[PDB]
RNA sequence: AUUCUGGUUGAUCCUGCCAGUAGUUAUAUGCUUGUCUCAAAGAUUAAGCCAUGCAUGUCUAAGUACACACGAAUUAAAAGUGAAACCGCAAAAGGCUCAUUAUAUCAGUUAUGGUUCCUUAGAUCGUUACUUGGAUAACUGUGGUAAUUCUAGAGCUAAUACAUGCAAUUAAAACAUGAACCUUAUGGGACGUGUGCUUUUAUUAGGCUAAAACCAAGCGAUCGCAAGAUCGUUAUAUUGGUUGAACUCUAGAUAACAUGCAGAUCGUAUGGUCUUGUACCGACGACAGAUCUUUCAAAUGUCUGCCCUAUCAACUUUUGAUGGUAGUAUCUAGGACUACCAUGGUUGCAACGGGUAACGGGGAAUCAGGGUUCGAUUCCGGAGAGGGAGCCUGAGAAACGGCUACCAC
RNA sequence: GUAUGUAAGCGUAUUACCGGCCGGUACUAUUACUUUGAACAAAUUAGAGUGCUUAAAGCAGGCUUCAAAUGCCUGAAUAUUCUGUGCAUGGGAUAAUGAAAUAAGACCUCUGUUCUGCU
RNA sequence: GCCCGUCGCUACUACCGAUUGAAUUAUUUAGUGAGGUCUCCGGACGUGAUCACUGUGACGUGUUACGGUUGUUUCG
RNA sequence: CUAGUCGAUAGAAUAAUGUAGGUAAGGGAAGUCGGCAAAUUAGAUCCGUAACUUCGGGAUAAGGAUUGGCUCUGAAGAUUGAGAUAGUCGCGAUUAUCAAUUAACAAUCAAUUCAGAACUGGCACGGACUUGGGGAAUCCGACU
């Protein structure tokens, strides 16, 4: 029954406004979320009129954005490292809106060799020589349109250095962007331009 | 939606324009929330037993349109307190009548009858052309019909002649300073022609400056206008003395002149 | 005044750093998408070849400014991005016949296109959604700006 | 109907009151009464306590009948009656009261591009049992109990209840991706698929003066044998609103994400079709469901208006005061709440505290005006159902002729 | 004869344009006050209409129909307590504010001797 | 003539006053905490399949068609 | 710990009364000349604080809350600045201006205090020690 009513607070000089109207239903506020980073549970709940919300708690893996071309695939969110507003939403794990997360640089690598023939990042050589089966699926040049249309494609591989170290060890910080607690997704958009040079700061600094 | 939502209607709470009487009955008919507003609607309750005399009470009228005798628009509309509003066509087919809704001289309701030709369209103001809806453009009239598919020079705030029979429109009129009119909702509603002037104000409530068929003129605001046709051209045939809103003594010599005497 | 300070970093919603594949290169010459609040107040400048973020602003942020547009002299300047304007008024009695002056001071949010607004400058603002328990507006132009007398004669 | 008379004095003229006078849907009470027309009527004191009685239920041709109660029985029609009992809906409106409550409620004015909403309305479904699953109440039967308040065990039986899903549920087509192709270019793919709905995130154009010089394709075409460089017009640098603008609407595209939905319903009245194949088909629904719109609303918000009081002048951050960023929660804005950060806000133009025999308004009383006084009370808005608190069903209730505690009785 | 209360010409932004003196446009120091409007429930009140037998009320009701009624309508106005704020518009008396003095007197401008560009 | 206090008696109304007096009403710091909402676990009885129980229908007896005061490992 | 001692007449046994120290159901001053004696409280952080007053105090008035362990997070500083940019010699070696930077700028180093937060156990946490009971009065002396 916690009620979002602003019948506490002393007004704007102060003063205490007296009693109103003992509640009111409309005014209730459900418990929190905070969705840990487990095995997908997902509650629902009954709204205002009809609809339903579904909450996530313990909420596993989320389909992230490519922010500079667009580009959706589910993937494995490995953990948290970054809160704005509070650091026991770091420590214990809860996603929420933007908080940045490691997550895992594979399933962006195998979906683009299509479009980035040359892949990123660079696999290693000493231990995986073998070819299971890349350079049939690079180009393997058809004698036809498409992969001629790949040199027509590839003048846009030209991805930062900064994305370019953590496609090669292999996990990407990503920062959610919807609310888990209110929609049971968490579908972050993956920070590239004016964020990973920012929030690097928020990390690697802050050591 | 709290405490809601009031599903009564005293007397002394519903409109004037009803003229209903004062004591009788201490409520009110309350318009079941069909197509029109609530105040811009005079329910079929009042309609049968007030101003057509046919049932004398609120039983005898619940006797006639379940017996599904009355129909509006071709659709049957047997709910007894239908919202019913103002430019529809009220065809009581037996014995063969063909009722309108036009508001008076002086703003209420009145009793109309028309041709049978008359009675296959009506004229609706637009409100808004949406786009979106079926199945890209999509255009809402005033009574609460969603016209798809409009011509597409057809913006806001202008009529159209829908023949009822289909949901098709066939004679649109842009709102413009050469144009007959009719106010529905103001000081001057039941107030006919020829509009000369919309005073743009942005944001908001630009109000239109309108003469009359005798030369007067007075104002409303945009949502009263409602266009019926060109320069002293309607598409309807217009009530008894067509608006022209009379004087204060113009009542006394003809309630003297036009009497028996 | 801020190059982004916060430990929560700031952007605008909507605009990104899209490089490669795009309609064109139409880069806006800076990928930042302003409005104009069109009720007649010319767009500032500021608001579109500058550096600002303000979620809050109507040219370049999360509002509208919708229904009764006012004025007043502006009283104090102190609070983050807000502001406090006076206005003042003249109730009337009937039993006296004479009027009265009194005074209404409502904050009013202040997007920091308006850098050095200074007491009392005469402000015109705009209704919008609440934003913060006091502050129901929005500042529009700062249109005479101009301490009559005692304020603006430099020294 | 803009009015005054007695009263201080031996006498006078004054200021001054006290008394007279008058109205009061304004309250009691005294005496009084033949008709009659309308008629306020446990508000004040005690929002104190209450016996009984009642005040909320409900069916059409049309969601379900196996009632001997039977209409009926060579119409085993069963449509009558259907009592029941599911289901469906309403019970959140009425009706009362005036305890709270002082910018609160309320009034007028404006917003919701900051929001949800049942129903009535208008668009509103070519995306392998097919017309399936069991199980249930009424009904039989057997019981418990000081308790008519309740209810267990057992035997059955239906659906527009529950649960699953195909015979067109059907793809063609549209159309991309890889792909029969092959080719230099506002060129060409046979086919596999994918193609819905709603959800969520991201990217994209998002409401638009005119000429060339010049150049990459070298397009019609030009120079030319051509390649390929030159230039050059039409269709083509073609998405909406309010048209007060990023309204993020459903629209439009792209990459994808999780969960369901995608008529197994119903009868009046039956037919065209007889090939009688029960193949091919009528109006329909009080029916059902998804989306947009409409309506009845609702909750917030805006500017302005609110009594007495200074023997109340300073207040506001215990543990939000005012603002910032991010968040969480909500139907939604928001210090609504958390986190960090800023030191702000308010007032002699009366903040803050106190008082109220304070519900606010429409309005009522009373004079010539100016006014004082009143408004518990039929209409509107608000609150409350002995007290405070809590919460289920729902579209809607912090409900009380719903439940859950505790206190009092 | 005069009168004067009349509109225009004329000590001129009596305002850039196209229309037949005339429409439609291009085009505008505020505020207070004031004029006219819009906007907003009735009931009440002010109140015109109406022989409820009159009246308080009510919102009905009239009518060669005299021997057939078909017998159309009056209606259910209108302004004030819905004061006040707020919103339009006319006016410029009164009343405050406002300019050009450590710098703006301008140029209708071919205009840039800035360059921001923009389709 | 008028007129003034003290004192005296009678009656009444307010005052200060040890008692750290009593009665009450409204808020509230701190403590204990009913009942609920949420939620980590719990998982009774009853389930679809299944190792499997075996009859007949079947198959080469077993298993299933079909049933079980079937039990069990299986697994939801 | 370093240095220094076990020297106080020793053994057996544990009666009564004692001197010294503990605990005690229920009640809590009834005991008594009188709460003598004992008991309670006590460190620290945060809240909070009355009569009266010489305005300085009263006051630690009163009355409350907190505290262990473990694993974390945040705040408080110091020396170096970092040093773009052009080329030489042969990456080595070699040669310098400043807009800004810039808060634990990037290094390196040091301090122990303060604020939080999870997890945790007769929920015993100032766990020994150290260590005010408090309040309403009267009488006397002002006070040290």
């Amino acid at each position: 029954g916690i009620s979002r009513d602003s019948a506490h607070k002393r007004r704007a000089t102060g003063g205490k406004r007296k009693s109103l109207r003992k509640k009111r239903k409309f005014e209730l506020g459900r418990p929190a979320a905070n969705t840990k980073l487990g095995s997908g549970r997902v509650h629902k709940v009954r709204t205002r009129g009809g609809n339903t919300k579904l909450r996530a708690l313990r909420l596993e893996t989320g389909n992230f954005a490519w922010a500079s071309e667009g580009v959706a695939r589910k993937t494995r969110i490995a953990d948290v490292v970054y809160n704005a507003s509070n650091n026991e939403l770091v420590r214990t794990k809860t996603l929420v809106k933007n908080s940045i997360v490691v997550i895992d640089a594979t399933p962006f690598r195998q979906w683009y060799e299509a479009h980035y023939v040359l892949p990123l990042g660079r696999k290693r050589n000493p231990k995986h020589a073998q070819k299971e089966d890349e350079n049939d699926v690079l180009t393997k040049k058809r004698s036809e349109k498409v992969m001629k249309k790949y040199l027509e494609r590839q003048k846009y591989g030209k991805v930062e250095q900064a994305l370019e170290d953590q496609f090669t060890s292999g996990r990407i910080l990503a920062c959610i962007s919807s609310r888990p607690g209110q929609c049971g997704r968490s579908d972050g958009y993956i920070l590239e331009g004016k964020e990973l040079e920012f929030y690097l700061k928020k990390i690697k600094s802050k050591k | 939606m709290a405490r809601g939502p009031k599903k009564h209607l005293k007397r002394l709470a519903a409109p004037k324009a009803w003229m209903l009487d004062k004591l009788g009955g201490v409520f009110a008919p309350r318009p079941s929330t069909g197509p029109h507003k609530l105040r811009e609607s005079l329910p079929l309750l009042i309609f049968l037993r007030n101003r057509l005399k046919y049932a004398l009470n609120g039983a005898e009228v619940t006797k006639i349109v379940m017996q599904r005798l009355v129909k509006v628009d071709g659709k049957v509309r047997t709910d007894p307190t239908y919202p019913a509003g103002y430019m529809d066509v009220i065809t009581l087919e037996k014995t063969g009548e063909f009722f309108r809704l036009v508001y008076d001289v002086k703003g209420r309701f009145v009793i109309h009858r028309i041709s049978a030709e008359e009675a296959k369209y009506k004229l609706c103001k637009v409100k808004k052309t949406q786009l979106g809806a079926k199945g890209v453009p999509f255009l809402v009239t005033h009574d609460g019909r969603t016209i798809r598919y409009p011509d597409p020079l057809i913006h806001a705030n202008d009529s159209v002649q829908v023949d009822i029979a289909s949901g098709k429109i066939t004679d649109y009129i842009k709102f413009d300073s050469g144009n007959l009119c009719m106010i529905t909702g103001g000081r001057n509603l039941g107030r006919v022609g020829t509009v000369v002037n919309r005073e743009r104000h942005p944001g908001s409530f630009d109000i239109v400056h309108i003469k009359d068929s005798q030369g007067h003129v007075f104002a409303t605001r945009l949502t009263n206008v409602f266009i019926i046709g060109k320069g002293n051209k309607p598409y309807i045939s217009l009530p008894k003395g067509k608006g022209v809103k009379l004087s204060i003594a113009e009542e006394r010599d003809k309630r003297l002149a036009a009497k028996t005497h | 005044m801020a190059d982004q300070n916060e430990r929560a970093f700031q952007k605008q919603f909507g605009v990104n750093l899209n490089r490669k594949v795009k309609p064109g290169i139409t880069k806006k010459k800076l990928l930042r998408r302003s409005r104009d609040v069109g009720l007649g107040f010319k767009t500032p400048r500021e608001a579109i070849d500058g550096t600002y973020i303000d979620k809050k602003c109507p040219w370049t942020g999360d509002v509208r400014i919708r229904g009764r547009i006012l004025t007043g002299v502006v009283r104090k300047a102190k609070m983050q991005r807000t502001i406090v304007i006076r206005r003042d008024y003249l109730h009337f009695v009937r039993k006296y016949s004479r009027f009265e002056k009194r005074h209404r001071n409502m904050s009013v949010h202040c997007s920091p296109v308006f850098r050095d607004v200074e007491h009392g400058d005469i402000v015109t603002i705009g209704e919008c959604r609440p934003l913060s328990k006091t502050v129901r507006f929005n500042v529009l132009k700062v249109s005479k700006g101009q301490g009559a007398k005692k304020s603006f004669k430099k020294y």
